[PDB]
DNA sequence: TCGCCCCCCTTCGGTGCTTTGCACCGAAGGGGGGC
């Protein structure tokens, strides 16, 4: 059936016209898909016989369907997609199995043909022209457009899944207590009504797709538990992911490699600690899909330690909307985090994980800070609300963070949770001079053209120092500047600066970098047990800092 | 009423920003507030075929306990044309910043009475969200002048005039500025006299269709220099340092007689006794920073810019300049929620007010140079803002060599 | 030999700074998953 319903208008961008690319040769097994599809096509009203006088063309296709014996028929409309007017999507995101709350009854329901049930603007038709190629040399092809929405073009989802949300409007506003969860053409419908009352409420609203041109199969039509959906199995009282096959190989290309972490990333949604961040450094620096890629000892052992996280099986829970959302966070090296989100404790409603590396330099304060704040967007999706979190840092921790950090920044409700390792401040810098300690003039240059640069520091008790540096910058100097006179520097030590640069990464107080250099500093920080830096102007005659500017010129 | 043409600025298209994720009592607001403006006309539901989209949110003010929906046409506005060129806008009252209060009154409703010409209306597209994405967005067009775009109150201008002049020949004293869906009402009378007045008004505004700012009290902040009886050689780097930063804003200030007092490699901690030169030095460039700049002067036909600086103790800085170092006023805004504790409401509630002082004094928001991270400030700021409108911001990281503003 | 959506990890290139590299950030490449 072709629905009713009132077709969208769709313009081609201005000053272009339509596509006109050849059909290219196709299997004879596929030809014959294709006659069957078409011709049945044509007696549905789905395509129409052009001629001549439609200038237009664009080459079809097929592939199989999950529904293993069925053909899809694919148009390759890269070049009209191209000239077609731009859309506004309206699907915002993916439905997640965590965000369903527990129903009495549910049933899920697919559309047959569903794309072919929803009618193309007659203006736009004649775009779509195509031909079947009939096994190539005996025949020109025969030629159709669509008087539907075709599969390949850009702008079919979005006006489907207008019309299917159009076309469930009544239903819905009848039925208020129905959860439809209306994704594409699939439909999970939950209910808290007896079964038989359910099952009404299901011919019901059936027969209202019916009125509207979309039929719903038996063989699309789940009426029992463990449902499936969305890739998942929803079971009355938890759900889990359909199984998660990872490749298994002796030689490793990097396609095989983007496709296990790909695996992996889908997987921690629901298995708690999932890690690659050892995995995907592997495909650093390669230049082809094909390169064989030598697994290092790291990453064995990251990919072993996930297996044996997906040998154990796992389920999520259903969301009670009664009780607070939890989401505690755990530390687990090299910037990589993993979460949990339940309601009551060991009956996760889901997990995840975050390693995003942002900026050259960073620290763990910050990048919990991330993760907070991805989990905090991730449940708004999902529940509608922040949860409670708990976090493996102390509230002393926070507060010196937040106070001597210059940008604003903060954490929502959250609870100390002892799960070591904890995120802490690796060091902090004196705000006050320090009695006793030596004062370290530093100062760095390069020669902008030269790559030649020099670093050093003089020292209020006398100590003196100059070193060469070659393929240098005028921030790296400063940062060698800095560099040495920790290296030569007691437990306690006062620094003079010229970098507002350099000030600017050590007053952020980061534990890790891009930079190996810089991470030498955050070592060599680290070590140390008092620090005052201190900042003066340039090229001003400054006491100490002139005598040091000197110096390394 | 017959509309207004209305068209872009040349060669450019309308927004397109995608729908940010919605906390589950906004988006219940939004449904509600958007159906019912669905019956009365005011919007349209329309398709994906619209390719344009503006970010809509909702905000309740705790002295209102209802919802105020807030699409945010900062995209839009900038890509409309001006009413400037085409002479419909507003002019800013120099006597609203010489009040002792200043209430602030949404208007944001009078514009639904006026239809939008309906080849613009595609460009006011918005799309509602769905908790776990239940749903695709649902999406409406304005079919009436939208709250929140700059072309509103430009089309309703005249309107508004007829409906204020009454007010304003019976209230010769008391100064109305119309800033986008608001009115800014300033008197000299008496608290509780001046929010009789302001009942008045509204009532007057009822039969067609905030708290309390004090201009009064915006003290400016200037440039101090620490008072001591002991410096150390770090104290005079650090007024040195400071010193030559202000000598880009101030006019003749000295260095040479207190970097002296350095010369050497010396330690930080070493106290170092103030010459008389260095007396005189200092005690001179602490007047030339009391007394404000000569020669800084409003432009209208240029943007203000706000800059802003974590001080800590819920202490926020601020500077508003058109020119660099050409600030004409620098301030420093305190919290007091009450707990202390939250830096990012701080910090939005520190926008609203300092963009609240120039649309009193110069009738328009500054672009704000926000130092926060990004995705910091986009986590949270919404669960804040209690304005109609919105100003210009981006984000920026700037370590403090001087606390040159404390 | 297709389309649209969300996610992560890597790479690339435009922007603006009182710069001469550097940090930031959006977009596009690859991958996972959905219909
Ligand atoms: N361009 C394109 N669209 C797809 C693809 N897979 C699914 N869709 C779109 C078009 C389909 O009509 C719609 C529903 O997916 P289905 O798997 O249910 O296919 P369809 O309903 O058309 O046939 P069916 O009777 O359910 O087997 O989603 C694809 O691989 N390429
Ligand atoms: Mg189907």
């Amino acid at each position: 059936p072709i629905s009713p319903i009132e077709t969208v208008p769709v313009k081609l961008k201005p000053g272009m016209d339509g596509p006109k690319v050849k059909q290219w040769p196709l299997t004879e097994e596929k030809i014959k898909a294709l006659v069957e599809i078409c011709t049945e096509m044509e007696k549905e009203g789905k395509i129409s016989k052009i001629g001549p006088e439609n200038p237009y063309n664009t080459p079809v296709f097929a592939i199989k369907k999950k529904d293993s014996t069925k053909w899809r028929k694919l148009v390759d409309f890269r070049e009209l997609n191209k000239r077609t007017q731009d859309f506004w999507e309206v699907q915002l995101g993916i439905p997640h199995p965590a965000g369903l709350k527990q129903k009495k009854s549910v049933t899920v329901l697919d559309v047959g043909d569903a794309f072919y049930s929803v009618p193309l603007d007659k203006d736009f038709r004649k775009y779509t022209a195509f031909t079947i190629p009939s096994i190539n040399n005996e025949t020109p092809g025969i030629r159709y457009q669509y008087n539907v929405l075709p599969m390949g073009w850009k702008g079919s989802p979005a006006i489907f899944q207008s019309s299917m949300t159009k076309i469930l409007e009544p239903f819905r506003k009848q039925n208020p207590d129905i959860v439809i969860y209306q994704y594409m053409d699939d439909l999970y419908v939950g209910s808290d009504l007896e079964i038989g009352q359910h099952r009404t409420k299901i011919e019901e609203l059936r027969q209202h797709l019916l009125r509207w041109g979309f039929t719903t199969p038996d063989k699309k039509h789940q009426k029992e538990p463990p449902f499936l959906w969305m890739g998942y199995e929803l079971h009355p009282d938890k759900w889990t992911v359909q199984p998660i096959v990872l490749p298994e190989k002796d030689s490793w290309t990097v396609n095989d490699i983007q496709k296990l972490v790909g695996k992996l990333n889908w997987a921690s949604q629901i298995y708690a600690g999932i890690k690659v961040r050892q995995l995907s450094k592997l495909l650093r620096g390669t230049k082809a899909l094909t390169e064989v890629v030598p697994l290092t000892e790291e990453a064995e052992l990251e990919l072993a330690e996930n297996r044996e996280i997906l040998k154990e099986p796992v389920h999520g829970v259903y969301y009670d909307p009664s009780k607070d959302l939890i989401a505690e966070i755990q530390k687990q090296g090299q910037g990589q985090w993993t979460y949990q989100i339940y309601q009551e404790p060991f009956k996760n409603l889901k997990t995840g994980k975050y390693a995003r590396m942002k900026g050259a330099h960073t620290n763990d304060v910050k990048q919990l800070t991330e993760a907070v704040q991805k989990i905090a967007t991730e449940s708004i999706v999902i529940w509608g609300k922040t949860p409670k979190f708990k976090l493996p840092i102390q509230k002393e921790t926070w507060e010196a963070w937040w106070t001597e950090y210059w940008q604003a920044t903060w954490i929502p409700e959250w609870e100390f949770v002892n799960t070591p390792p904890l995120v802490k401040l690796w060091y902090q810098l004196e705000k006050e001079p320090i009695i006793g300690a030596e004062t370290f003039y530093v100062d760095g240059a390069a020669n902008r053209e030269t790559k030649l640069g020099k670093a050093g520091y003089v020292t209020d008790r006398g100590r003196q120092k100059v070193v060469p540096l070659t393929d240098t910058t005028n921030q790296k100097t400063e940062l060698q500047a800095i560099h040495l006179a920790l290296q030569d520097s007691g437990l306690e030590v006062n620094i003079v600066t010229d970098s507002q640069y350099a000030l600017g990464i050590i007053q952020a107080q980061p534990d890790k970098s891009e930079s190996e250099l810089v991470s030498q500093i955050i070592e060599q920080l680290i070590k140390k047990e008092k620090v005052y830096l201190a900042w003066v102007p340039a090229h001003k005659g400054i006491g100490g800092n002139e005598q040091v500017d000197k110096l390394v010129s | 009423i017959e509309t207004v043409p209305v068209k872009l600025k040349p060669g450019m298209d309308g927004p397109k920003v995608k729908q940010w994720p919605l906390t589950e009592e906004k988006i219940k607001a939004l449904v509600e507030i958007c159906t019912e403006m669905e019956k009365e006309g005011k919007i349209s539901k329309i398709g994906p075929e619209n390719p344009y989209n503006t970010p809509v949110f909702a905000i309740k003010k705790k002295d209102s306990t209802k919802w105020r929906k807030l699409v945010d046409f900062r995209e839009l506005n900038k890509r409309t044309q001006d009413f400037w060129e085409v002479q419909l806008g507003i002019p800013h009252p120099a006597g609203l910043k010489q009040k002792k209060s200043v209430t602030v009154l949404d208007v944001g409703d009078a514009y639904f009475s006026v239809p939008l010409d309906k080849d613009f209306r595609k460009y006011t597209a918005f799309t509602i969200p769905s908790i776990n994405n239940e749903t695709p967005g649902i999406r409406y067009q304005y079919n009436v002048l939208p709250q929140g775009w700059k072309g509103s109150p430009a089309i309703f201008q005249s309107s508004m005039t007829k409906i204020l002049e009454p007010f304003r020949k019976q209230n010769p004293d008391i100064v109305i500025y119309q800033y986008m869906d608001d009115l800014y009402v300033g008197s000299d009378l008496e608290i509780g006299q001046h929010r009789t007045k302001i009942e008045e008004l509204r009532q007057h505004l009822l039969r067609w269709g905030g708290y309390e700012l004090h201009p009064d009290k915006w003290t400016v902040q200037p440039i101090v220099l620490p008072e001591k009886d002991s410096w150390t050689v770090n104290d005079i780097q650090k007024l040195v340092g400071k010193l030559n930063w202000a000598s880009q804003i101030y006019a003749g200030i000295k260095v040479r007689q207190l970097s002296k007092l350095l010369r050497g490699t010396k330690a930080l901690t070493e106290v170092v006794p103030l010459t008389e030169e260095a007396e005189l030095e200092l005690a001179e460039n602490r007047e030339i920073l009391k007394e404000p700049v000569h020669g800084v002067y409003y432009d209208p036909s240029k943007d203000l810019i706000a800059e802003i600086q974590k001080q800590g103790q819920g202490q926020w800085t601020y500077q508003i300049y058109q020119e660099p170092f050409k600030n004409l006023k620098t301030g420093k805004y305190a919290r007091m929620k009450g707990a202390h504790t939250n830096d990012v409401k701080q910090l939005t509630e520190a926008v609203q007010k300092i963009a609240t002082e120039s649309i009193v004094i110069w009738g328009k928001t500054p672009k704000f140079k926000l130092p926060i991270q990004k995705e910091t400030w986009e986590a949270w700021w919404t669960e804040y803002w209690q304005a109609t409108w919105i100003p210009e911001w981006e984000f920026v990281n700037t370590p403090p060599l001087v606390k040159l503003w404390y």
